[PDB]
């Protein structure tokens, strides 16, 4: 998925 | 409120912050950054090392290195817009693990859109390399 | 093989950097990024330029004469859209001065019109003595 | 334009 920013 | 779409330098520096922060606190949750086609490498045996792929292989690899009391001294972060809305990130700094020697390194990240959500990225490439193992 | 492509490029990129740095511009397009160390008036690392037109202008102004290179590590992998990242570690010497260690990162993108042709989408060169 | 393989 990854990371939110 | 709504903010303008951020530059790669911002995306590739907030990620670096979140990366080493998580690496120090919850290194077992570091695998959330990756996908099925992600690559990961560190090196050190015994012929540096070859890469691993996928969230399962990367997680097992991260746990093998035992990141306890991880401290990083980030010196310089480069983040440019690469091909197809991606962000290439080069990191130069110091790394100490398991309360041992502070070691100089370089790291290359490749952040790609998840598709999926509003401006969320995931790690496609993770290339770490200790300098004392090269020169 | 992304490993072979990236490593043969490193050989080409540094052989050309010594023999004819004026012909180094053909590696880049109009969306390429380029930075090769340097500091500001304040003393902090310089910015990057974009496009072959500006990349060429920057290379010529850096005056590469008798560039020498001892590549110590090349690790090349695959990115999105058939791209190839190349991490480079070694030493560089310009104008017959001392060898300075460096950390570099390439992003090789498919040219699109010709078979097995790649161009440099990103070129991030950094000297270690100007950062550490 | 770039290098070839």
């Amino acid at each position: 998925s990854g990371f939110s920013f | 409120m709504v903010m303008e779409k951020p530059s790669p330098l911002l995306v590739g520096r907030e990620f670096v912050r979140q990366y080493y922060t998580l690496l120090n606190q919850a290194p077992d949750m570091l695998h959330r950054f990756y996908g099925k086609n992600s690559s990961y490498v560190h090196g050190g045996l015994d012929k540096p090392a070859d890469a691993v792929y996928g969230q399962k292989e990367i997680h097992r690899k991260v746990m093998s290195q035992n990141f306890t009391n991880c401290h990083t001294k980030i010196r310089h972060v480069d983040a440019h817009a690469t091909l197809n809305d991606g962000v290439v990130v080069q990191v130069m700094g110091l790394l100490s693990n398991n309360n041992q020697a502070l070691r100089r390194f370089m790291q290359t990240f490749v952040l790609a859109p998840e598709g999926s959500v509003a401006n969320k990225f995931y790690v496609h490439n993770d290339i770490f390399r200790y300098q004392d193992e090269v020169f």
